DNA sequence: ATATATATATATATATATATATATA
DNA sequence: TATATATATATATATATATATATAT
């Protein structure tokens, strides 16, 4: 079918790094419309806190409008794997930035914020060491955050999902960790870091005509004196941002790519209750 | 111990009479002069109170709306929040009087952020037009700190575009261009025939035409193939939430078209693909009419000018021409009041400056020696000369450097300047001053 | 595009480390120094902001509570309303910090009127005892406009009586008489042994006795016949709503007594007549004990001094004596800070006044001629003399009457007065000043 | 039984000029306790809004706690006359302040704010003219607002009822019209001028050490110019009254004694219906 | 008499203009 | 092509004491 509040991307459902933004509130979605690019960035507004998704039946979560639309837009379905990885093949080891890295012939490498295929790196005159599969350290292979397997077939409409919430709602209620608890039902998103969270700056300091963004108060207090004559404004939420800063934050984003720890299931029964 | 004999008629009528004064400050009918509904007037007064000191400081909308209850606004704080949010944007106003810092919405999505996040302040437009505030009428209710109405130089009631429905009455005015309104005001002021000010909507790229009095507000579009067209504008009454869900979604449900979103920084946009089921008329005019009707590109708006006039009554105007004429008359009265008070003020200022210059020029030569005497001795002595009657407290009591040679001339210069200002404000009419104020609305 | 790899543990730690900052600015534990809970601190700061211009004006409680959100109070305005309502009365406070105009309640009925009807202002008690508020510590959170704590000269945490129940901690202090607290503070200042300050509830005519640390707060009564008794006081924990509905209602339900109300302008009162079915013990001590137990006239209160130090930590004291000692130490440091800043400020003021007097003397004599010297030609001439190093901006620029004979002597008198003030501030210690500020409380 | 929030007067239930105050809110009842005359004045707080009761249905409107408590306190019972008037006897006429007034040997006359028995007036050397009952104009007698029949037997606990509401709660819903609609069930109270209303001043002007009270804004606007230097307080409710002013208004009350018109049954439908 | 509660005159830190340099589409 | 601040600079005015005075205790 279709979702009303959802704003589709031009290449949504195709092979591109299309992102879906889960804005908190219906107001920020207008800024998203104005500043996004039509090809990649999607969008969907969340009005309030999404209901808890921990220890509940799939029908119960499917009752919620927001969760149902999230599943519809993302192409995600509860209880089924988000995507199927490519079959394991020849293993190759190389030295990247002085560090030994073990990958397959069908893996993705995170270099300078961009994911590069193994075939592209091979075509880039980079030395590759063929290693037998039985003589490969799987524990070290799975510990590398910059290595992820390439997806053969995926039902996901969007490559990534970005969360974008107010900065004064992190503990006085919660909208972010509830979304994380819902997304935890597909761990493969976190294992490749699909689920992300853009960092809305906490303090925006206008140094003359330029702008400097501080993502925590401590950073600003440390850098307050070294800065020149400037004025600051506490960005207590997305609505406190102007359109130009919203564009500078969407087109040039910084992502808190969340990682699931070894016991994330136990850690989620802490704030849910 | 008194025993009055109220008869349940003076009880019931007074109870109903108190519900009247409670609904004459909530009626959604703009004052004809300042174009302000009472809530907007309270919001503007509060934002002017907060703008003391730094006029460019953005105050939280929550603070602006919370301060209106102390100014005499007896309704909720949410009303003031919404009035400020709607005033502080640019999509909804052809001439906004509140500035904005945050998400105040757009034509695509007409919802502002939470009032705690968005900041607002009185814009340069307000200070451009809204002048003579010190001469604004004092409200009859002494708890109504804002005046009866403000005094813009042009009828701001037409610029931004009002729409309100009251108990048994309703108003509807279409947003007029600032340039055309100013030209009409100048024509009315100088006595020329007034041309009907043209209607333009803020951040609107379409076209508006007038037939049978009603305004046909049409959105533009362009074709790129036999089945592909690009909708590049829609009538001002739509937003992406309702245009998609009232036109494009029904057409998709009927299988007529397939469309994708194209809304961007510039405005609206919906590229449309036409299917075989959607019949295409060979005639170009028939096809254009079918497109304009099926796709909702045509909006007809009827203007109902119901404006509270100067006397405080409800006046319904036939056309905006007579509104501009009567507004120009009453604002002419107020500009004349300002002229008279400024005459009387600048005469006293000029004579004070002349006395100061004379005192300085005399103490330079030592005519009025200040040494060897007391302050109470000098005050009475200066009170004897005719020119120093109420200025002695300001004559001996001004700084020492005035008794130099350079600063002894900057006082004569200010005396001459105040004489020139007296001449300018006492030889000119309300016509000239209203004309001069009209040439600063760029 | 940056791709950081924050883990879920960091997410949970940072989210939890904002509910540990949202419940610490709302911790119901009074500060050691000002005795203010944070909501009361915000209310006092707001009432001080409103008291600028007219300290005696009564501001609406709704306005006082609505202005606290702009000072950094992130909780509801109802909290500020209730804090002001409980703070602005005299029945609940030995030393109330807010004045009250309206119905703020009483011991009989302990609820104030609506916040829109009752007005409040900072009382003379606040200005009398809260000094050095310009040296109060600046809060670490820059959105916390009020300081870290205010600076009363006596531990106001005991005077009014606090009761805070929090998560994992609870405080309970009993209202001490202002005179006893002042005497204890003076003893701690001089270095003598501190006597235990006596507990004195406000507007309470009963008696309080200390046994095993616990306090027996007993009401009083008087007998008028063999079966007629007059309750002329009840323990401070009661109000007429709960005294009748907890003690007198069961008593009249079992047929023991019949009572009528006797309250009024003099506190509580309940004339009681007994019945035959209510046996009266012949022994005087047994009758008194059974009356005290039956009529709820005795209550036991245990003191739990949990306060927040100047370091921001939670401190628990066994007895109020050590509270007095530590408060005296920290306030002693702050009085030293005031001593030093006042020393430097009066020194600068004395130098400025001496320069002014010298300039006036020389221009009256004629040594410095201000005639025909322009403006930027006498200024640099004054800059050459050592006494006028940085004072020329204020030295030429003072009014002309200073150059007469009467005010020439008046300037030297102020120079000598400022020199004497500097000598005074550089001769006394914290002991002398903290003492002198202590005799101006009554 | 016993009403909890009711403050019983010492003389309540006797043949004394008692009064009950239906104060709006529970806060002002404390001021009433502080300032009331313990012998005569009673009290009861009204902590709510419009009490309806014009829809009748005695059982349905007895569900309301405030109405039931008022009935218990005042001694009023719905559907039964509040009191039984004295039997008609000999009629007398006298010239009162130059006005011919026809009374009967057992009425009461309102003179200078006080109600005096017919026998007392006869004993006060006042000329009385005996007139046959058949020759007495009943239409003239009914129109006399200064004459009320003496009560033979009364079940009322209080001799009067004094309403006491806020000035800010007028027009925007109130209890004064609602209490009037409830009290209309016993028109005999209004015929004798029993149900009253304490006039709270709208503006209290402090002329130095003295005070002048203005019960309408127009009165102050007309009289402010002749007043000396003064400061005024807008008394928008009973909560804004200090205890001294509350006592000055309780011990020296001004009463808007409600009188039912010829069509009271019809005038209560246009407001409540 | 005893503060004390008001009226009243004073230096001083803003709010308001007062001049005028600084630069983005 | 204008812009826009913008930085000292005046200013006059709304303050926070200091103190004269009629006053209740």
């Amino acid at each position: 079918a279709k979702v009303h509040k959802h704003i589709k991307a031009n290449l949504c459902g195709k092979d591109a790094d299309t992102t879906l933004f889960l804005t908190e509130g219906d107001s920020a979605i207008g800024y998203l419309i104005d500043v996004r690019d039509k090809e990649l960035h999607g969008g969907y507004p969340l009005r309030g806190k999404v209901l808890n998704s921990w220890g509940m039946s799939y029908a119960d979560m499917l009752k919620n409008k927001e969760l149902f639309d999230i599943c519809a837009i993302t192409g995600l379905v509860l209880g089924e794997k988000a995507f199927e990885e490519k079959e394991d093949g020849e293993w190759f080891t190389f030295e990247l930035n002085g560090d030994t890295i073990i990958v397959n012939e069908n893996d993705e490498v995170q270099i300078n914020g961009k994911w590069i295929t193994v075939g592209e790196l091979r075509k880039n005159l980079m030395k590759f060491v063929k290693i037998d599969s039985s003589s490969v350290d799987m524990k070290k292979y799975k510990l590398q955050n910059n290595v992820r397997r390439s997806i053969k077939s995926s039902s996901m409409n969007y490559a990534n999902v970005a969360i974008m919430t107010d900065a004064d709602h992190d503990g006085l209620g919660s909208i972010y960790p509830s979304l994380l608890g819902f997304f935890s039902n597909w761990p493969e998103l976190f294992e490749q870091g699909r689920i992300r969270f853009v960092k809305t700056p906490v303090i925006i300091a206008q140094v003359g005509k330029k702008q400097e963004w501080f993502y925590t108060v401590a950073e600003y207090e440390s850098a307050k004196d070294a800065l020149p004559k400037h004025s600051i404004r506490y960005i207590k939420g997305l609505g406190s941002l102007e359109k130009s800063e919203y564009r500078e934050m969407i087109q040039n984003p910084v992502y808190d790519v969340v990682k699931l720890p070894e016991n994330w299931k136990e850690l989620f029964e802490m704030l849910m209750g | 111990m008194q025993l009055n004999n109220r008869d349940l008629k003076s009880i019931i009528d007074n109870e109903a009479l108190a519900y009247a004064m409670y609904t004459v400050e909530n009626r959604a009918i703009p004052n004809m002069i300042d174009g302000f509904k009472p809530v907007q007037r309270f919001v503007i007064a509060r934002a002017l109170d907060l703008a003391r000191g730094n006029k460019d400081k953005f105050h939280k909308l929550a603070s602006i709306a919370g301060g209106v209850a102390d100014l005499g606004y007896h309704h909720g704080e949410n009303s003031a929040q919404d009035a400020g949010a709607l005033m502080a944007n640019t999509w909804n106003n052809n001439f906004p009087l509140l500035d904005g810092q945050g998400n105040f919405g757009s034509r695509t999505v007409q919802k502002a952020a939470a009032s705690r996040y968005i900041f607002a302040r009185v814009s340069k437009n307000f200070y451009n037009v809204y002048k003579d505030t010190e001469y604004a009428p004092v409200h009859q209710d002494k708890e109504h700190i804002p005046p009866a109405f403000y005094l813009p130089i042009i009828p701001t009631v037409l610029l931004n575009g009002v729409s309100g429905i009251a108990t048994g009455y309703a108003t509807y005015i279409l947003p007029h261009s600032v340039s055309s309104v100013k030209k009409a005001v100048l024509q009315a002021l100088q006595g020329k025939k007034v041309t009907k000010p043209k209607v333009e909507f803020p951040e609107f790229r379409g076209e508006v035409v007038e037939i049978d009095g009603q305004y046909e507000i049409r959105g533009t579009y362009k074709f790129t193939s036999r089945t592909q067209m690009h909708i590049t504008e829609i009538p001002y009454k739509y937003d992406r939430e309702t245009y998609v869900s009232k036109i494009l979604d029904p057409l998709e449900n009927k299988g007529f078209i397939t469309w994708d979103d194209a809304c961007g920084e510039h405005g609206f946009g919906f590229k449309v693909k036409f299917r075989k089921e959607y019949s295409l008329s060979d005639n170009e005019e028939e096809r254009h009419a079918k497109i304009m009707k099926d796709f909702g590109l045509i909006e007809r708006r009827s203007q109902n000018i119901t404006v509270i006039n100067e006397k405080g009554k409800l006046q319904v105007y036939d056309n905006v021409v007579d509104l501009i004429k009567d507004f120009v008359e009453v604002r002419k009265t107020y500009v004349q009041k300002r002229i008279d008070n400024k005459i009387k003020e600048t005469e006293s200022a000029f004579r004070l400056a002349f006395a100061k210059a004379h005192f300085i020029k005399k103490v330079i030569s030592g005519e009025i020696v200040v040494q060897g005497k007391t302050r109470k001795e000098l005050t009475e002595e200066l009170s004897k000369i005719d020119m120093y009657s109420s200025y002695v407290d300001k004559l001996v009591g001004m700084n020492i450097f005035h008794m130099t040679s350079d600063e002894a001339k900057k006082l004569a210069e200010e005396a001459k300047a105040k004489k020139e200002e007296n001449e300018y404000w006492k030889t000119t009419d309300v016509v000239t001053e209203y004309t001069k104020d009209l040439e600063e609305i760029k």
